[PDB]
RNA sequence: AUGAUGUCAUACUUAUCCUGUCCCUUUU
């Protein structure tokens, strides 16, 4: 997105998992990154959901506390239609802030 | 088939004193110090005094007919590897004033030979607090020595 | 102690296993020499070229020192024993020395110095010596400013492909091996090797395994982001080399003596299975499980099989059968490693194996319950970790008779001393005990005495894993047995000295109550419920939720049969509201907060009273940990009872908060800020409007906060005010700022514009916005464009009219002053797009796609992916017919660049409305070979 | 039988995955045999188009749908 | 696994340290009244004799017990004995607990349950 | 700190023609990234309009050889004497000179000395 | 080369490949190891095996020189055991 | 070395800080003495070459202060000039009381 | 009573180019007898050397006393040197005739 | 008179981000 560049999605197969945001994360949309109009819930993936792994954050990937949902802007421009946007990936963020 | 003891095993005094390559008997007490009195080892095998070996500068000191154990050899067949042990360590003795206090002497005690020891043509038992004192005519073996340190 | 092997490490295919062949027999040679009878063993002069690098010589002086260094050994006895001494003379009095000889070159540690020794010297400008003298850069990663760092990280980044892998490694895996190694730079040095590897592929096959040395011992590390890293990395490297090339490489680090080696190694492989995928590695591993060497051999393997189980998880699901069909032979071998970590590995296949795959396990079962029988000591416990996890995917009527018998091994190994046992039974009595088809007398009888007897002790709760697992299992027995039960009898220990047990139940208590609710409960139980939680809240050694949500959980879930409690609740609440100054008040604080709706529903007003007014004056407490916790009492206080019965008349509050927002620190600002929303929002009549610009000239450099959910109530709260003033003054205290300060919050006053635009109709507003962005000052410039954009977000379809006024001024905007114009303008035509769709004013958006369109060319991030996201939104309002008629000629022109791009873009046409581009493809005539006609559209009737 | 090409991955980029999309590298007769798959899939998809086109030719509606079925690989030779 | 349990111990010790515990919930109410301690894991040249010995620095043993195993010696590696008081088994159980004796580590541990002959883990 | 940019340094120089020369702290309030000691520092040092920057001689090179002997420490005693006056080119000058120029019984000895 | 015609292992039998595998492994790696022989193991073990992905699994084992040798070896026996009717190879004929 | 400079480090801030005062000057030095304790060998470093490198000096500060029977004048000094030439100066104690150069005769020393 | 970072080996520096290995010998002979050195010839490493004794604890006693030791007029820089890094440019092999010996002579 | 590589400051953007930990490495 906006807070990340080279963070890549997981883009997996659409299962029944309702997606779920966290509460540093909560109104923050997926795709689009906005907090106006949401018109779509945000569904995850069957493996991205699976014992500790349910529950979690679709983007920030703490603990979830409100279910996400989708950007109307990214509905009409039918970029919520795509795979599970998980976040996989974790490069150039929280790791050196960690050390400090 | 059992046959379970509870005895003093080797193996905790063996952790205790760990050599390279063998056991370490004959321990000091904890009131050993380093000695600073003019005293120096003047080996005498053949009138000739070639080495020097300085006492107060180590702590520890073991000569032996082994290469392993010991740092430096000594050439000496009749001798064991543990015959004789001179370390020095402050005592409690009186002075000649009379005031009480620490006195650099060496102490002398036989770690149980299997020839015994001779002192100035003189045996001398273990467990016996004895006036040693410089210049003494030794012998570094189980049953005689042709070299005397002074 | 375990750990530390790894100093022993030397850097770095049948030569490679001829090596560990003769490697083992020298272990054979000594070890029984000492029957037959370390690092100081001596060593050969070809040893000894070994170990120092090039360039150097080993010439002697004289004849007669030798032979001094021969006696030596024998003098080191000899000549200590003889006359020496030193002294020194009084005489008066050409020092040379070397830091870091460069420009600047931040500084080198004394140890460091080993390694960079040859930066010091200032020889200079005369090959590759050259490449590693320059390539020092490493010590300008390491050791520096954070700025040297980065710039040095970039510049070795793209020096990859021009350096080779096999300079960096050589100059790198010395430091990364360094015994002093710290915690950050272990972290830099890692994050190089990443970025280096993103690149380099088919090079680092011979280093492989020279990296893997260093790094398998990140897999196994206390630290958590240094074991996610780690398995990063060699995922990067086992898709970055070959398949073979991992398989070859690590095979001879099976069967080294070092278990250590063994283990990471297996967790090495998981990573790399997890990288290149299940099937292509099974033969490997199915081959290895059944080598008929040595056991060792077969252990690694097996473990492995579980790491992956572990690492895969979920996934496995597929090869499910082909593993168990690989793991079942070691259930039976002769070995018992083997045997254990087997069953282990069953295990956490089954854990990772979710409801299914049971006829998978099935020819497993039959040989574990028969050894569940015969078996003393670890290998038993894992055999009921196993079957544990496979309990829950049987099925009831199997797993009743199955189940039953479990129960009585179950019952009888509670009271072994082992921790690994009492772990293991633990979780298993979830699991078996957590079944729907098994009964409650049966658990209430043989079960709960010796589970509570046994079980809680002071042994558990001190440790970490033992006190979670503990909690779920008691949690569970609960959800079956009912309520009463495990609370009645866990009750009489909230009293109980120690703070971490007295956490333990009290949690254990918030969970159950929370899933079976409080209805359960009787009377008398229910008053040392009160009790027990007032008590144990009275003393607390350390901060924590796990008391406070324990209470409000246990409150909340009463209901009304806790009101006989209130007046001894809320004395304690006071007296405790005194007693710790920064200690307590906080907590008794937050403790009015969550028990407000319970104050309020069972109406007692004397108490809001006294919440009020008491809560009002502690306003001025100079201690901020406090008075945040205070500003959050008072919020829940105002969502209880209403705007004009607030016992502190909002003309007195709101005035009050007003100064307080010089607080900074987010634990006052948060809470703060959002009060000030919830009473601005909600009733907002009661304070006048001096007061409120006021607090607008207050909140504006509230922007400043690091923090993002500040700016957020801030924000939010601006419009509500903008609400309850209205637009024009606001917006022109907001156009005040010229965005000079880039850092905190600066297009937050941007989005501030937007929603004051929305609060009332911006069909107002535009006018002074657009007039404002004839000002010079260049970056308030690209801030109205931001205005713009957040504002065509936010209203989206009442855009329909608004687009023809934008649409002259993006004109000036896109047309390029500098690139953030055409950016910002950019994104502005994309949420004008997919705003306006559908409404039929996509003729002007036309006009300004001519304008959009010549940005194409681009290599700034920003501005490219701005451009992708606009042509994206502009495919969905204008169509794409109109898109594909300006991207055809690109395809083909002769140019890489355009190709590249023009190509990105039909990409991004072509994925979305694929469906709806048929006809709009051209006629294209028909060539020798191939009839590039399509006739079907040329049929007429 | 060294063949010294494992088109396997590099980055985890890349890697198409899609049906369709295209190349910057894509030739003519490639796009032009994907453009006339993509013709005949929305023929076959939509109902009105496929009644318009059999009710011009004097052919049922499943025997054009078993032709532009047949048609799909080689509709036009591929290039 | 098998040297895991006096790593468990000391970080359930430290985190009582660390974790702001009093004297009386200092992991001893569950192992009270009983001076029976655990331990497993000694060296299989240790006597009886031997680790009476270096078990009486805190206090002279009242029973004491080695793991009969093998009818040649009696040797299994595990050990039950029981102290004068409970103070003397709390500090052996604090300060004997993981440490090295003679080559491998041992385990110090209390039970507190009763005198069983087959308890520990080999 | 005090990289003493190029930027920098024309911003410190227009602040002294500008503001004056007796006033530090209204020089120090433009450009925030020295204090107004190290701007009275830097404009005595490098920005003053008197100070020879160039133009090394064999006269000045004389007087400091001739000066380093009498006084061997105090060379801000002799920065202004000599008339380089930056404190620091007389020291890097003295470096350059001293560089490339590198590339009872005792009595009565000397008493027998003379009468042998 | 030699690996682009099409086999199938089911048609032939595996007792009869695992000595010339042994000896053709003991020729290239020198000694005799666990991993290549479930390596062999495992690529005949489906019904229909792929030449080029033993190839290069051969490859990243061993150097690439006998490997080719190897595969070309075990892509011609297993021809000959799969042409004929009995589904033996032209060595186990004589013994 | 390293106990040297802690010893002297600790003796600079408990004058120049003591409690709720500050400049910029002084602000610069307490930053530069936290520096010093969060990395102590790069500043020995600093220490070292500063003292045998730059024979200059920065310009101090002196304003006099009243205990109105007499004046007695107290200097200030730059920041990191003092930290290095506080570190020469319990270098140079204590190599002296371990040389006992100065003799007996100037007796202000530590007895009392 | 050791931290396990230490070797054998010690790299030095802060040498003279005009240096000789008697000085070296003499100097280092102290705590130990040496089991060989090595000094860069080349250009770079000239003014480098590393020490390697029979014993560690000989390498212990050096670098206490040897810390930041005085030579002509210059303090030689005294380091642990680190292990593995650059060493593969040498083969494991030639194992099979030595332990073929010890397996033969002693018969083990 | 653009453009080129290059050591080196300076502004700008990403609504970038400040309580993260071993709740999992338990390897002989």
């Amino acid at each position: 997105a906006k807070h990340h560049p080279d963070l890549i999605f997981c883009r997996k197969q659409a299962g029944v998992a309702i997606g779920r945001l966290c509460e540093k994360c909560d109104g923050k949309c997926v795709i689009c990154d906005s907090y106006v109009r949401p018109c779509t819930l945000v569904r995850i993936c069957d493996e991205c959901n699976y014992g500790s792994y349910q529950g979690r954050c679709v983007i920030c990937g703490g603990p979830g506390v409100s279910d996400a949902y989708y950007c109307k802007e990214c509905t009409i421009q039918e970029k919520d239609r795509d795979g599970c946007p998980k976040i996989v990936n974790l490069g150039s963020s929280k790791t050196d802030l960690f050390y400090e | 088939k059992e046959k379970p003891s509870f005895e003093l095993s080797g193996a905790l005094l063996e952790d205790t004193n760990t050599f390279r390559g063998v056991v370490i008997k004959y321990s000091e007490p904890p009131e050993a110090r380093i000695p600073k009195k003019r005293w120096r080892l003047y080996p005498f095998k053949n009138d000739e005094v070639l080495p020097v070996m300085y006492i107060h500068r180590q702590s520890a000191y073991l000569l032996g007919r082994h290469r392993r154990i010991a740092d430096i050899p000594i050439d000496h067949p009749s001798c064991s590897k543990q015959h004789a042990v001179f370390q020095y360590r402050l005592v409690e003795y009186t002075r000649a004033d009379g005031t009480v206090g620490r006195r650099v002497k060496p102490y002398i005690i036989d770690l149980g030979s299997g020839n015994g020891t001779f002192l100035n043509n003189k045996r001398i038992e273990p467990q016996r607090y004895y006036e040693l004192k410089e210049k003494d005519v030794l012998k570094f073996g189980f049953s005689s020595r042709e070299y005397v340190l002074l | 102690e375990y750990k530390k092997h790894r100093r022993t490490m030397i850097i770095s295919a049948e030569t490679p296993r001829t090596d560990r062949g003769g490697d083992s027999i020298g272990e054979t040679p000594t070890p029984g020499a000492s029957k037959r009878k370390e690092r100081n063993r001596p060593l050969s002069d070809e040893e000894l070229d070994a170990m120092f690098p090039e360039g150097y010589k080993v010439l002697p002086p004289p004849a007669g020192y030798v032979p001094i260094r021969t006696p030596a050994r024998k003098l080191t006895a000899t000549p200590t024993p003889l006359g020496g001494m030193t002294g020194f003379h009084m005489q008066t009095e050409m020092k040379s020395v070397n830091d870091q000889p460069s420009g600047n070159l931040p500084f080198l540690k004394p140890d460091d110095i080993q390694y960079f020794d040859k930066l010091l010297v200032d020889v200079d400008e005369s090959e590759e010596q050259k490449e590693r003298k320059i390539m020092k850069l490493l010590l300008k990663i390491k050791n520096g400013t954070p700025p040297m760092r980065k710039a040095a990280l970039r510049q070795i980044t793209d020096k990859a492909r021009e350096f080779g892998a096999g300079p960096l490694f050589n100059q790198i895996l010395p430091l990364l091996m360094s015994p002093t190694l710290e915690d950050q730079e272990r972290h830099l040095l890692v994050k190089v090797i990443d970025r280096i590897l993103y690149k380099l592929d088919d090079l680092v096959r011979p280093y492989v395994h020279k990296i893997l040395v260093v790094i398998e011992p990140l897999l196994i590390d206390e630290d958590y982001y240094a074991r996610v890293e780690g398995r990063e990395i060699i995922s990067n490297l086992a898709k970055a080399a070959g398949l073979a090339t991992m398989i070859s490489t690590m095979r001879p680090d099976i069967d080294n003596m070092d278990e250590y080696v063994r283990n990471t190694t297996a967790r090495a492989f998981a990573v790399v299975a997890s990288a290149l995928g299940i099937p292509s590695l099974l033969p490997f591993l199915k081959a290895v499980c059944k080598s008929k060497k040595s056991w060792q051999a077969r252990h690694t393997g097996i473990k492995i099989v579980q790491q992956i189980a572990i690492l895969m998880g979920c996934a496995i699901l597929p090869h499910l059968r082909s593993l168990v069909e690989i793991i079942e032979h070691g259930l039976v071998d002769e070995q018992q490693k083997v045997r254990t970590i087997s069953a282990l590995a069953i295990a956490a296949l089954a854990e990772a194996a979710t409801p299914y795959g049971i006829e998978s396990f099935d020819s497993v079962l039959k040989p574990l319950w028969k050894g569940i029988r015969q078996h003393r000591g670890k290998g038993l416990a894992a055999f009921l970790k196993a079957i544990g996890y496979l309990i829950p995917l049987m099925d009831a009527e199997y797993a009743n008779y199955y189940t039953r018998e479990v129960m009585l091994i179950l019952i009888r190994e509670f009271q072994s001393p082992d921790e690994e046992m009492k772990k293991i039974v633990l979780k298993v009595v979830k699991q078996c005990c957590g079944t729907d088809g098994v009964e409650a007398n049966y658990i209430k009888t043989e079960i709960l005495p010796p589970f509570f007897k046994h079980f809680w002790q002071h042994r558990m709760a001190l440790d970490r894993r033992n006190y979670r697992q503990l909690v779920d299992t008691t949690v569970e027995l609960a959800n079956k047995v009912g309520a009463a039960e495990i609370i009645s009898r866990i009750v009489d220990d909230l009293k109980d000295e120690a703070e971490q047990y007295r956490k333990m139940v009290m949690e254990t208590i918030e969970k159950i109550m929370g899933n079976l609710g409080a209805a359960d409960i009787d009377h008398k139980l229910e008053e040392q419920l009160i009790d027990g939680i007032l008590y144990a809240f009275q003393e607390q050694t350390t901060e924590d939720s796990v008391m406070l949500n324990g209470f409000g959980t246990v409150v909340n879930a009463l209901g009304k049969r806790v009101k006989p409690y209130l007046p001894q609740i809320c004395g304690t609440v006071l007296w405790r509201l005194n007693n710790k100054s920064a200690k307590v008040r906080q907590q008794a604080a937050d403790l009015i907060s969550r028990t407000a709706v319970v104050m309020k529903t069972c109406q007692e007003e004397k108490l809001m009273g006294h919440l009020g007014v008491v809560l009002y004056e502690y306003l001025g407490e100079e201690y901020p940990e406090v008075l945040g916790s205070i500003l959050g009492a008072l919020k829940a206080i105002v969502n209880v009872i209403g705007m004009h019965k607030m016992t502190p008349p909002i003309k007195d509050l709101l005035p009050r908060l007003t100064p307080i927002l010089k607080n900074r620190h987010e634990k006052v600002q948060e809470n703060c800020i959002d009060l000030v929303g919830r009473i601005a929002d909600r009733g907002a009549e009661y304070v006048s409007a001096r007061e409120w610009m006021r607090i607008c000239f207050e909140l504006l450099e509230l922007l400043k906060a690091h923090k993002k959910a500040i700016r957020r109530a801030t924000v939010n709260t601006f419009g509500y005010i903008a609400k309850a003033i209205g637009p024009h003054d606001v917006l022109a205290t907001l156009l005040n700022n010229l965005k000079v300060q880039e850092r905190q919050n600066r297009v937050c006053t941007t989005v501030a514009i937007a929603i004051v635009a929305e609060t009332c109709s911006p069909f107002t507003v535009l006018p002074a916005l657009m007039n404002e962005y004839r000002v010079p000052e260049l970056n308030v410039q690209n801030g109205v464009l931001k205005s713009l954009s957040f504002l065509f977000e936010y209203i989206g379809e009442m855009g329909k009219d608004y687009i023809y006024a934008v649409t002259p001024l993006l004109e000036d905007a896109l047309m390029d002053r500098d690139l953030v114009h055409r950016q910002t303008a950019s994104a502005v035509v994309q949420h004008m797009s997919l705003g306006v769709y559908g409404f039929g004013c996509e003729d002007s958006l036309n006009h300004l796609l001519n304008y959009v369109w010549p940005n194409v060319f681009e290599t700034s991030p920003h501005v490219i992916q701005a451009v992708m996201g606009a042509l994206e939104g502009l495919r969905v309002a204008i169509g794409p017919c109109r898109m594909l008629q300006y991207c055809l000629q690109g395809l083909f022109h002769p140019a890489r660049k355009v190709r590249d791009v023009y190509w990105k873009i039909y990409n991004s046409i072509y994925i979305g409305s694929q469906d709806a581009l048929i006809a709009h493809y051209p006629r294209i005539y028909n060539d020798d070979k191939n009839t590039y006609i399509r006739y079907e559209l040329d049929y007429i009737l | 039988m060294t063949d010294r090409y494992t088109i396997h991955s590099q980055l985890e980029h890349l890697q198409s995955k899609y049906i369709g999309t295209g190349h910057a590298d894509t030739t003519k007769w490639e796009w032009l045999v994907n453009q006339h798959r993509d013709s005949y899939c929305s023929y076959m998809g939509h109902f009105d188009l496929l009644n318009y086109f059999a009710i011009a030719e004097n052919e049922s509606k499943a025997r054009v749908r078993f032709n532009l079925m047949e048609k799909m690989l080689q509709p036009c030779g591929p290039p | 696994n098998p040297l895991t349990k006096v790593k468990l111990i000391n970080e359930l010790n430290e985190r009582e340290v660390q974790l702001g515990v009093a004297d009386k919930v200092s992991w001893h109410s569950e192992y009270k009244d009983s001076a029976w301690i655990f331990l497993g894991g000694l060296p299989y040249e240790l006597t009886e004799g031997d680790i009476i010995c270096v078990f009486s620095q805190y206090g002279e043993i009242v029973n004491i017990n080695l793991v009969r195993d093998k009818k040649t010696g009696k040797s299994k590696g595990f050990c039950f004995l029981c102290y004068e008081d409970q103070r003397s088994t709390i500090l052996a159980v604090d300060n004997f607990n993981g440490i090295k004796i003679k080559g491998r580590t041992i385990r110090v541990d209390h039970v507190s349950n009763y005198r069983a002959p087959k308890d520990s883990e080999e | 700190g005090g990289v003493w940019r190029n930027t920098e340094d024309e911003i410190l120089k227009a602040a002294v023609m500008k503001y004056g020369k007796n006033q530090w702290s209204r020089i120090a309030s433009l450009l925030h990234r020295k204090s107004a000691k190290q701007c009275k520092a830097r404009w005595y040092e490098w920005l003053d309009p008197s100070i020879k920057k160039t133009e090394w001689s064999r006269e000045e090179e004389e007087k400091l050889l001739h000066l380093a002997k009498l006084m061997p420490t105090q060379w801000r005693t002799i920065a202004p004497i000599i008339g380089r006056t930056a404190a620091q080119c007389l020291e890097h000058y003295e470096f350059l000179l001293d560089k490339a120029a590198q590339r009872d019984e005792l009595e009565m000895l000397s008493e027998a000395r003379a009468r042998l | 080369e030699c690996l682009e015609k099409k086999v199938d292992m089911s048609k032939v039998n595996l007792e009869v490949i695992k000595p010339w595998i042994t000896k053709r492994v003991t020729e290239i790696l020198g000694f005799e190891d666990d991993v290549v022989i479930e390596f062999i193991f495992n690529q005949l073990e489906v019904k229909n095996p792929d030449s080029k992905m033993m190839q290069i699994n051969l490859t990243g084992f061993l150097n690439g020189k006998n490997a080719r040798e190897f595969m070309g070896e075990l892509w011609p026996l297993l021809l000959s055991a799969q042409e004929n009717i009995a589904g033996i190879p032209s060595a186990f004929l004589e013994l | 070395d390293t106990k040297l400079l802690i010893l002297a480090l600790e003796r600079l801030k408990e004058a120049y800080s003591v409690k709720s005062r500050l400049n910029q000057s002084q602000r610069e030095e307490l930053g530069l003495i936290e520096q010093a304790y969060d990395n102590p060998h790069e500043a020995l470093s600093r220490i070292k070459r500063h003292l045998l490198t730059q024979r200059a000096f920065k310009e101090v500060g002196i304003e006099f202060m009243d205990l109105y029977s007499h004046l007695v004048p107290v200097y200030d000094v730059e920041p990191l000039e003092k930290i290095t030439d506080a570190y020469l100066d319990q270098y140079l104690w204590y190599e002296a009381d371990k040389r006992r150069l100065f003799p007996p005769w100037i007796k202000p020393a530590d007895t009392e | 009573r050791l931290p396990p970072e230490v070797n054998r080996i010690l790299y030095i520096r802060n040498l003279p180019y005009k240096i000789t290995a008697e000085e070296m010998y003499d100097i280092f002979g102290k705590y130990g007898p040496i089991r060989q050195i090595r000094v860069g010839n080349t250009p770079e490493t000239r003014g480098t050397a590393y020490v390697v004794y029979e014993d560690i604890f000989d390498a212990k006693n050096a670098c206490d006393h040897l810390s930041g030791f005085n030579v002509c007029n210059r303090y030689l820089v005294v380091l642990y040197y680190n292990a593995n890094r650059a060493f593969q440019k040498m083969d494991t092999k030639k194992k099979e005739e030595q332990l073929k010996l010890l397996k033969e002579k002693y018969g083990i």
